[PDB]
């Protein structure tokens, strides 16, 4: 019986250090040693209601290396976009009686804390819900930081981009603010800092965070340097010009960077990583991705698994 | 090594006697062109140098240099010697070479020509398009 | 010939003081005593490649009222530009051989100063170009705002909304900035804040300005609230939520507001004007809009029509 | 009356040269003499089933420009065809009983023809009808074609590109080839060549005409440079790569061009005609569509008036 | 280690004799005994960007036929069409650290060859690259020629149609002409004829072919006559229905064909094979595309396994 | 002047020398160079002469040169002396420089470099790209 079995994965608060590190020991073992019968006989749903190429794909690719089966959809062509209401509420308690566990993408905030109230005991993954959690993508990137760095404490992590409306920078300062002495620097326009209620939960628990103007300002003290999309969208295309240039990185920027330093992002990119980066031996991104699928299979065996003997 | 009459454009901030070339299309023309990159200046140490003979430039072209090699200087030569000098004064506006950093300004697909209205002020140029009337800081125009 | 004769009306940066009072003089005169067919042999083009429900609408009713003609319309779906991809300007080369004046709104800032440089002698006026210019909508407040007030200068006047990215109210500053003693109070979202560098221009000049976070807090010395629409989509549904009730009107704060203080909104509104204002004295919006006519007309008049006639 | 009074006018193949000229002249009268009321109190229906920009706003300018009425529509998509499918048949015969004449394009060919044999006794007039005719286009060509070399005989006329799905070179060939002493330069791909079916009734007529692979090779010659866009969908991306500079044409090509020649395009452009031709003295092709007022206004005049007026 | 081992299948040029007959001798060996788990624990991408009925749907039976899991997309509703960017180099970089070999299906020609320099070792095969190639298609066709006629040397082969466009006939051809004493007959509308490139190649290696107005003409010799569609988009309505007749097949047509020949088409069809040829012996369009699964089989054993033991 | 030890592009056709200095950004260097365009010549009139101090080309390097300035002769000038000479000979493959006519090429929009497989033909050169598998004249693809 261990701590996730036929537990939910909604919200990063839900998760404690002894869960992540739980989840993490556990992608751990069964990236050196599968388990491709692990799951079978299990049949998973993967219901996207927004779009997704790492997130679904790598879920799915989960299972199947687990050796359970999928069902699901990437968008909506069923009933619920097709024959009106068919309510999300209705559409969870029919495909609970079908699935052992569900993973789902959904617009609004709150949807897989929803399914889970209608999905009897099937266990319900949130694979991103609006604006809020984004909980697999975080254990993907304390797992590639884990990895890289061999720890999870006293670390100097930056992050760079839309820190104001990234849910996934928000949750990760959330998570590794579960660990001791990391500290954070936001390098971020004006326009997109990182949240104050984010700062005051910092404070609260004594740890330290600073605000920079560019990275070649703290590039040569980061052991993570996560890279987050600033959609244009989000700022007057004018405006934006202005600050580009010092949230953008290129190769020549990692100059005096540690030899440790690896840099993140959650993809999809546009520019501000340019692909002159890609060659060097600091672009952990890729590799940061295909952790998605440890990650991920490590959730799924937690949670479906009562014991886990490996 | 000394032409007979034309333009001489010396102090020349080293990696910028390409981009002149390029974005004022010097060298599309029969004149007999000479060119240094790198050479040694004296104590800037290396600086690029550009002359180019039967061809003389208004202070207008001249000052068109204003924002790539301000400290340049352009010699007029003629019969062997350097007749007069002058250094680039900041223009009015700049047409043709530079491009708006607002994506959305329809300079970009449209068959026109660019244009900024140059304005002096703290510590920089700024740079405002003629289309879309946004002001930019002319080390971001310049940065693309 | 009068002043305004064949000039182009593309930025409200290119209109003088002394330009702005023609056009309301103008449009005073022809809104007291009617000419029918002042533009009679004319025909003007209504180029609307961005949705419009008033500028166009009251544009060409002006251009009726004065005797002139209509072709135009009113999205690019059925014209070459948009089937086949044509330019804009050789469809502008190809139009102006038609007309005797273009009156065209445009999704991309500059388009009107574009359709300048193809039309030849035909008078262009911007009815609107990406955040740019909306010089008309700025002409017909001025008339509205001299119209109730008496006077274009000295006046207190407060924005509120999203004055970052709003080009009316950012035009309106700038022609309100022509006359003097004017002081102006700018309410809106942290976020949404009016641009340093119409702050500064306000400096220059000497002219008195302040931000205050709520309506209600200078409700009492106001002679004009102009109100736009916050921009909700442009924030986080739950950020503005919390400073939402700070950028609405009500009746209900109208209540020691000053006797002679209108309420003015570009519209469309939204939220922002509850319809309980609507009946009170101070609501002048539907007469600002009608005011669009007179001016939107004498705006015609003073670029078509040789010498003067006011 | 006029020998054009209440005709249709459908098919190039229907107009004598007589025609050809009476328009033409009365084209000219009108632009040096204009009449504004002409056709007061007639109401004209522009029905565009198909996108345009010059051929439907020139039209619907020609009509106020002689002091008619105009009703319509752009596209079909709200019309009772269009929603509840009905037939163009009613369409017409319903819309005959409300204007004084008809101008429509449709993606159809016949479809003006159709139009005829519902329309009773009001005039329709092809805007152009699938691949088959669309003769108000021809009509300005010639009457352009006149203006800038004086006569419509004896001319070296050179057109160029998609000369096989063409259908205004189609027109205009047909046109020309009923003056005497033109000699035609057909300059298209090998894929896109003029059609036998044209080829042949140049023959018929004793006409010369020959084929050229590139502009350059005729230019010299030549006093009507006639250039269409070559319909690049119509060739496979690389086939055109490889003979489209044979078919474009720059500022440089027009070195060794006769005083006299110009170039036209019906329009609208996309590569084929570089601006740097723009502002050279052969560019004649904004001047052609502006033309298509007088014209497209004596056609009107033509059929609408009864006696001659000239 | 076979020939194929951990190789990408990007170009029928990339292919050998060797190469396509190991291909498919393994086809024949898989097809008479089965191996259905051979490729378990393997996960297989399947990527189509373009609309696909057969090709994409045989791809994945046949990776289930060997005990492949599969994971992918029909169309775009991922990271690529719904976020902007992500680059199909970025899409690749990612999936390929979740799949061991990518099947993709693209409109732009190069997509297959691209993907390979960004999948590292994962094995990229071409399901179809815009007007390039689509070597599954001809690996299939050959295994269907091989196996009814019992060799691919000294064949008779006719093929009818688009053959411009057509990129499967192109490689085909290519194909066939990697064997010895084939002869071809080129049955096309002039408008899309074979291009010259390949007649290039062929009179090259001094293989026979030569051009046929109708079927009926080189009927009586043909072993394999390979039908493809002509799409009428491809010509002018009028122009095809002129030659319609001779480019088609039906049941009478072959009252003289010998009674080894088979005919075969890649599919989907429209009109160009009538229906009552589908009772004829002659009809094996449908046993081509299911040897679709026993050489898309093949393929995916040979480059997944290093040493098939069969 | 003549250079001490480096490399020497003797013989470039007129209005070439720029652009092999663009096409290959040979001036993104921190090495003296010194360049002639438009010099008087004999064995065509005149040329232009690109000489790069303390740097080498691989013999592949300059190949590359070929489609541009193929009676070009490369130097290595050593210790004031003409060391080797080198002629430009057609290499089978180009890269980064040339641009695919397909606009249905996946080329265009991906980041990826340019690439042709390059044949003769007598009268012309073929180059296939890489990604396409269209060939190409070079007649079509230099010439844009
Ligand atoms: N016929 C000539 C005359 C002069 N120059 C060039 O003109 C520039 C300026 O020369 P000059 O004003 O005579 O002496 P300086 O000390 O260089 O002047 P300044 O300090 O202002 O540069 C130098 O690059 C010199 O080589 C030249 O190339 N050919
Ligand atoms: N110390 C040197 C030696 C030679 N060169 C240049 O390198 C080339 C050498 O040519 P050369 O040996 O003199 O033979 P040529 O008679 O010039 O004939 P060719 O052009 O075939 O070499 C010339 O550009 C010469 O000016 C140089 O710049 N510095
Ligand atoms: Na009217
Ligand atoms: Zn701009
Ligand atoms: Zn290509």
């Amino acid at each position: 019986a261990n701590p996730l079995y036929q537990k939910h994965i909604i919200s990063i608060n839900d998760l404690s250090r002894d869960d992540l590190n739980l989840v993490l020991a556990t992608a751990a073992k069964l990236k050196a040693n599968p388990q491709p019968e692990l799951l079978k006989h299990k049949v998973i749903a993967s219901c996207f209601f927004e779009a997704s190429t790492r997130t679904r794909l790598s879920f799915e690719t989960s299972m199947h290396r687990l050796g359970a089966s999928v069902v699901g959809f990437s968008d909506s062509a069923n009933t619920s976009l097709g024959k009106k209401g068919e309510t999300l509420a209705d559409t969870i308690s029919v495909i609970s009686t079908y699935v052992d566990a569900i993973v789902m993408r959904h617009p609004q905030e709150g949807a897989a804390r929803l399914a889970t109230e209608f999905s009897g005991n099937v266990p319900v993954l949130n694979a991103g819900d609006g604006s809020n959690q984004h909980p697999t993508q975080t254990l993907l990137d304390l797992f590639t930081i884990q990895e890289t760095q061999g720890r999870l404490d006293n670390l100097h992590v930056a992050m760079v981009g839309d820190l104001k409306y990234g849910r996934t920078v928000h949750s990760l300062t959330q998570a590794l603010a579960k660990f001791d002495g990391n500290r954070f620097y936001f390098i971020a326009p004006d326009a997109l800092a990182m949240p104050q209620y984010i700062l005051d939960m910092l404070d609260e628990k004594g740890i330290a965070w600073s605000l920079h103007s560019s990275i070649e300002e703290v590039m040569a003290e980061v052991d993570i340097l996560y890279m987050t999309r600033v959609q244009k969208e989000r700022l007057d295309p004018s405006e934006y010009a202005n600050v580009k240039a010092q949230f953008v990185l290129r190769a020549s920027d990692l100059h005096n960077a540690k030899a440790n330093m690896k840099v993140l992002h959650p993809l999809p990119r546009v520019d501000e990583i340019a692909t002159d980066v890609d060659k060097t031996p600091h672009a952990w991104y890729f590799q940061q991705a295909g952790n998605g699928i440890f990650a991920r299979q490590a959730l799924l065996a937690l949670v479906l698994n009562r014991d886990l003997v490996l | 090594e000394a032409i007979k009459r034309g333009t001489v454009i010396d102090h020349i901030p080293a990696q910028i006697g390409f981009k002149l070339l390029s974005l004022f299309k010097l060298t599309e023309t029969d004149q007999r062109i000479t060119i240094g990159l790198n050479l040694p200046s004296g104590e800037m140490g290396r600086k690029d140098l550009i002359k180019i003979e039967n061809t003389f430039l208004s202070e207008d072209q001249v000052d068109q240099l204003a924002l790539y090699a301000p400290q340049a200087t352009v010699n007029r030569i003629d019969n062997y010697e350097v007749v007069g000098k002058s250094r680039p004064s900041l223009p009015e506006r700049i047409d043709n070479v530079l491009v708006c950093p607002n994506s959305n300004c329809i300079s970009h697909a449209e068959p026109v020509s660019s244009s900024f209205a140059v304005r002096k002020r703290a510590n920089d140029i700024a740079l405002k398009c003629k289309y879309c009337e946004k002001e930019f800081s002319h080390n971001v125009v310049l940065a693309n």
